[PDB]
C-alpha cells in the first residue's frame, strides 16, 4: 500500500531556532495529508490537516506545506513543548498509512552528571535479594557509561538501565543503573562503587559505599 | 467539549479475545467516522481501520481484516474494537479518534488510550522500597531521594510524590522487564539538601492492573 516515507527519523534542533521536518510519499496524494505530534507518554494528537490547515488552538509557530508528492511540517521557533515523535498520515486511498516518524530532539549545551549512589532498603533486603541503585542526574549528551564495582571486582551482566526522555525543564537526560545480587551474594561484600565517565566531567566520577 | 474515553488497561491470555470501548462526547456521533489505531513498542503508529456509527460503514486495513471488529452504541454513542485471538503481536496500546464527517471535518480528535497485554501471567502488584537520601554534603548542594518499585505485571504504573504536590524535579524511568518475568522501574526527585527532616516526602505508586495503591515516605539516616 502506499508508503509514507520520513527521513531523517531524529532531528535536532535549539530552543528558538527554526526546524522542518518532511514526509515523502510513493504517489500524489492530493494535498490529503495530516501531521500529529505525539509527546511521551501521551497520545497522538493532531497539528496540521490537509497537508496546511492548522487545527484551532494550535501555536502559529506551526505550518504545514506541499503537494503531489512531497509535504513538510515547519515550526519557526522551536520552544520545548515542541518535543516528541511528528508521524504524517494520508487518507487519499484506503488503507490510510501513517509515516514511521521523526523524533525532534533537542540540541543544548553539554551538563555533566549529578551522580547519586542508593542502597539497598532494610525493607526490601528481608524478602530475597538485594538492589543498589545508581543515579545520573540532568545531564546532556545522552551518552554516558556507567560500570558497578563490587570490591573493586568490575561487575558484568547483572545490571539494568533506564533513561528518561530529555527533561522539559532543561532539555536534559536522567539515567538509573540498577545492579541486582542475591541477599547472600550481597553480605559476602564490602564496598559498592558505581563508575561514571561523562563528557561533561573532567575524570570519571564514583560513588561507593561500604555495608 | 468534545472527548473521546478509552475503556481502562487490560490483560488476556493468548488465544482469548478483548473488547475496547470508547465513548464519544460533545457531538453527534452517528455522523464522525471513529478510527483506530495500534501503537507498538518499535513500531510507532498502525491504522487498524474506521467505522461509521451511524451507518454502520466499516473500513478495515487488511492486515486487521478478521483480528479486529468495530461496533457502535448509538444510544450511549459508544464505539466497540474487539480484538479476537489475541497473541502477543496484538499487545499494543490502542487509540480511538475522530475524524471526518460529509458536512464537517477541522481535525482529528484523539482518545487517550487503551493498553491490552497478552500474557498468561498473573496480574503482580509492585513492591515499592525506599531510595533513602543519603546525606549528600559531598561537594554539591542538593540531595536526591526515590522510590523503587519492583516487581510488577503487567507494565501500566503510576508514581508522584506528596500527591503531586511537589512535581519540582521528579524522575520516574520507563520500566524494565527482569529476567523473572516482572517488571520494575524507578521515581527519583532532587530536593534541597536542607529541607529534608524539615519536610518528608511520600511517593504514591498506584498500580491498577491489581488495584495496588501504595504511599510510602522516605526519611534519611
Ligand atoms: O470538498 C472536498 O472535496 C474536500 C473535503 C472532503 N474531505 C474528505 O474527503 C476527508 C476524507 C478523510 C479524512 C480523514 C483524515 C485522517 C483522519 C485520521 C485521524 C487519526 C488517525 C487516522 C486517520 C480521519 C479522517 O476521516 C478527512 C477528510
Amino acid at each position: 500500500e502506499l508508503v509514507l516515507t520520513q527521513s531523517p527519523s531524529s532531528m535536532y534542533a535549539s530552543l528558538g531556532e527554526r526546524v522542518t521536518i518532511t514526509c515523502k510519499a510513493s504517489q500524489d496524494i492530493n494535498s490529503y495529508l495530516n501531521w500529529f505530534q505525539q509527546k511521551p507518554g501521551k497520545s497522538p494528537k493532531t497539528l496540521i490537516y490537509r497537508t496546511n490547515r492548522l487545527v484551532d488552538g494550535v501555536p502559529s509557530r506551526f505550518s504545514g506545506s506541499g503537494s503531489g508528492q512531497d509535504y513538510s511540517l515547519t515550526i519557526s521557533s522551536l520552544e520545548y513543548e515542541d518535543m516528541g515523535i511528528y508521524y504524517c498520515l494520508q487518507y487519499d486511498e484506503f488503507p490510510y498509512t501513517f509515516g514511521s516518524g521523526t523524533k525532534l530532539e533537542i540540541k543544548r549545551t553539554v551538563a555533566a552528571p549529578s551522580v547519586f549512589i542508593f542502597p539497598p532498603s532494610d525493607e526490601q533486603l528481608k524478602s530475597g535479594t538485594a538492589s543498589v541503585v545508581c543515579l545520573l542526574n540532568n545531564f546532556y549528551p545522552r551518552e554516558a557509561k556507567v560500570q558497578w564495582k563490587v570490591d573493586n571486582a568490575l561487575q558484568s551482566g547483572n545490571s539494568q538501565e533506564s533513561v528518561t526522555e530529555q527533561d522539559s525543564k532543561d532539555s536534559t537526560y536522567s539515567l538509573s543503573s540498577t545492579l541486582t545480587l542475591s541477599k547472600a551474594d550481597y553480605e559476602k561484600h564490602k564496598v559498592y562503587a558505581c563508575e561514571v565517565t561523562h563528557q561533561g566531567l573532567s575524570s570519571p566520577v564514583t560513588k561507593s559505599f561500604n555495608r | 467539549q468534545v472527548q473521546l474515553l478509552e475503556s481502562g488497561a487490560e490483560l488476556m491470555k493468548p488465544g482469548a479475545s478483548v473488547k475496547i470501548s470508547c465513548k464519544a462526547t460533545g457531538y453527534t456521533f452517528s455522523s464522525f467516522w471513529i478510527e483506530w489505531v495500534k501503537q507498538r513498542p518499535g513500531h510507532g503508529l498502525e491504522w487498524i481501520g474506521e467505522i461509521l456509527p451511524g451507518s454502520g460503514g466499516t473500513h478495515y486495513n487488511e492486515k486487521f481484516k478478521g483480528k479486529a471488529t468495530f461496533t457502535a452504541d448509538k444510544s450511549s454513542n459508544t464505539a466497540y474494537m474487539q480484538l479476537s485471538s489475541l497473541t502477543s503481536e496484538d499487545s499494543a496500546v490502542y487509540y480511538c479518534a475522530r475524524g471526518h464527517s460529509y458536512y464537517f471535518y477541522d481535525g482529528d480528535y484523539w482518545g487517550q488510550g487503551t493498553s491490552v497485554t497478552v500474557s498468561s501471567a498473573s496480574t503482580k502488584g509492585p513492591s515499592v522500597f525506599p531510595l533513602a537520601p543519603s546525606s549528600k554534603s559531598t561537594s554539591g548542594g542538593t540531595a536526591a531521594l526515590g522510590c523503587l518499585v519492583k516487581d510488577y505485571f503487567p507494565e501500566p504504573v503510576t508514581v508522584s510524590w506528596n500527591s503531586g504536590a511537589l512535581t519540582s524535579g521528579v524522575h520516574t524511568f520507563p520500566a524494565v522487564l527482569q529476567s523473572s518475568g516482572l517488571y520494575s522501574l524507578s521515581s527519583v526527585v532532587t530536593v534541597p539538601s536542607s529541607s529534608l527532616g524539615t519536610q518528608t516526602y511520600i511517593c504514591n505508586v498506584n498500580h491498577k492492573p491489581s488495584n495496588t495503591k501504595v504511599d510510602k515516605k522516605v526519611e534519611p539516616k
